RNA sequence: ACUGCAGGGGAGACUGGAAUUCCUGGUGUAGCGGUGGAAUGCGCAGAUAUCAGGAGGAACACCGGUGGCGAAGGCGGGUCUCUGGGCAGUAACUGACGCUGAGGAGCGAAAGCGUGGGGAGCGAACAGGAUUAGAUACCCUGGUAGUCCACGCCGUAAACGGUGGGUACUAGGUGUGGGUUUCCUUCCUUGGGAUCCGUGCCGUAGCUAACGCAUUAAGUACCCCGCCUGGGGAGUACGGCCGCAAGGCUAAAACUCAAAGGAAUUGACGGGGGCCCGCACAAGCGGCGGAGCAUGUGGAUUAAUUCGAUGCAACGCGAAGAA
């Protein structure tokens, strides 16, 4: 029962999931619908279809709560970034500027050991 | 094969019904070289359908095939530690062949006495869109649509 | 000696940002994480995600390279203090004061040891899940020492250029780094030419079993030190020295075998790379394996069940005719 005409959209697209949360410009989440939140489980949560449908769910929840336009911050080496962007665009929301906010450590924390599979 | 496509053999139009469709159904129901027997069975079924409905048998057949025409198939593939089905589009000719094969197969194992009335009932059910072929098409469509995530 | 030059050479002190994690609060609800697939695991008692603030340790993206420095090992976030070495130029000074170096001494990756501190992340050991016949592993979830600091110890690596140090000589071609030098000196070109110190590649002679080396030699010579006499046993035993320990160093023998090995060639193989093809895969058509009969085979019986054949390529075969 709020009204936030402008807000922010955060998409976290990783190799195992895709989280699409929509916040006000101060960063307070209004909706957070995810690939697991929509019907999906297992490794299918990282599929582009799952990411795009999660974007649809987030966009419709934002429309219900009263959001008309949001900027998009994306991060993670996921493949659902562009599909989520297109769904957010042509699902009744305007994206505006697209920015990448992926963290970049200046040689900080040591990564885990390489996979010997 | 590896060396390109192979052209498909042509068909002739039946003097009784001037359409390749009826010859296609005769070819599909033909077994053991009895083309005359297949023609007799299909003509009896068509005459029965005309007796029960009134409209032209070729028009009823066209309505049936349009109703039972599918859209996608569920051809499977294996990559790593699991195998999953891949829904892909179907060409019109392949869709027609699949629907005709489904209709013939479901008419073959029906609970009636002879294939005249069996095929008449099957084609009428397909025309009204409530028969075994229609059910199989719906099952295939929904089970392929359930695999839309793996669309590579 | 004097004048310049480049440098992640080294030590100490202060300090900066990104990122991860954690803490607190706000927004907020049902998932998050993970894989080839999952599950263990985390959340619903409010998690993942988002914002703001704070705490803490580790490592310093971009520059960054084929580059530079250092005896080797190794060395870059920034600033300051102290300090080492090298190169170039003048020839200013001494006047063979040089080279190597048995023993000896010092330095010396990572792992490990002692004492105190610290611990974000990773991570032996360990635990659970998963794969598999088994999985004391590869994969996932966690997680202790350790990785970090201070002072000591240990002195071992494929510590490799698998090439000891010093000097003299032996065509060239082409990059890069630090200097100097006249000229072409404005042909602006910071290019070309000359010299010194390096660092790569290609290449002449020469050497080599070959691969290859080739002015940074494995070429031509000299001086010094170290090392080998077939492969195992064995760098092990005993003794000795060092070490808190782990262990390090010196270091055999009996016995056993006639090979062990280094290069290159052919072939074959590969769950290596590239291409192509086959009812080989795929779309379908008709069968076997279930039942009865005929034929051949194995086994058993008997007088023989004469005999041969035994994967695909033997099994209605030899046998196109057993009273
Ligand atoms: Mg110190
Ligand atoms: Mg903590
Ligand atoms: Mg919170
Ligand atoms: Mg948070
Ligand atoms: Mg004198
Ligand atoms: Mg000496
Ligand atoms: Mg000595
Ligand atoms: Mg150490
Ligand atoms: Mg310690
Ligand atoms: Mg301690
Ligand atoms: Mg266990
Ligand atoms: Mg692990
Ligand atoms: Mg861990
Ligand atoms: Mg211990
Ligand atoms: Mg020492
Ligand atoms: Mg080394
Ligand atoms: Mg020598
Ligand atoms: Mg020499
Ligand atoms: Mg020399
Ligand atoms: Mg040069
Ligand atoms: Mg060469
Ligand atoms: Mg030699
Ligand atoms: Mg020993
Ligand atoms: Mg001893
Ligand atoms: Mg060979
Ligand atoms: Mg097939
Ligand atoms: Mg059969
Ligand atoms: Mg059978
Ligand atoms: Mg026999
Ligand atoms: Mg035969």
């Amino acid at each position: 029962k709020k009204n936030v005409p402008h807000g922010a959209a955060h998409i976290k697209s990783t190799f195992n999931n895709t989280i699409v949360t929509i916040t006000d410009p101060q960063g307070n989440v209004i909706a957070w619908a995810s690939s697991g939140h929509v019907g999906f489980k297992g490794s299918r949560k990282s599929t582009p279809f799952a990411a795009q449908l999660a974007a649809e769910n987030a966009a419709r929840k934002a429309q219900d709560h009263g959001v008309r336009k949001v900027d998009v911050f994306v991060k993670g080496p996921g493949s659902g970034r562009e599909t989520a962007i297109r769904s957010l665009q042509a699902a009744g929301l305007e994206v505006g500027a697209i920015s990448d906010v992926t963290p970049q450590p200046h040689n900080g924390v040591r990564p885990p050991k390489r996979r010997r599979v | 094969p590896r060396k390109g496509p192979a052209p498909k053999r042509p068909l002739v139009n039946d003097p009784v019904y001037g359409s390749q469709l009826v010859t296609q159904l005769v070819n599909k129901v033909l077994l053991k070289g009895k083309k005359s027997l297949a023609e007799r069975i299909v003509y009896g079924a068509l005459e029965q359908a005309r007796d029960k409905t009134g409209t032209d048998p070729v028009i009823t057949l066209k309505r049936a095939l349009d109703n039972v025409k599918p859209a996608l198939e569920v051809r499977s593939r294996r990559v790593g530690g699991a195998t999953y089905q891949v829904p892909v589009e179907v060409r019109p000719d392949r869709s027609t062949t699949l629907a005709l094969r489904w209709l013939v197969g479901y008419s073959r194992q029906r609970r009636e006495k002879t294939m005249i009335e069996r095929l008449a009932n099957e084609i009428l059910d397909a025309s009204n869109g409530l028969g075994a072929s229609v059910k199989r098409r719906e099952d295939t469509h929904k089970m392929a649509e359930a695999n839309r995530a793996f669309a590579h």
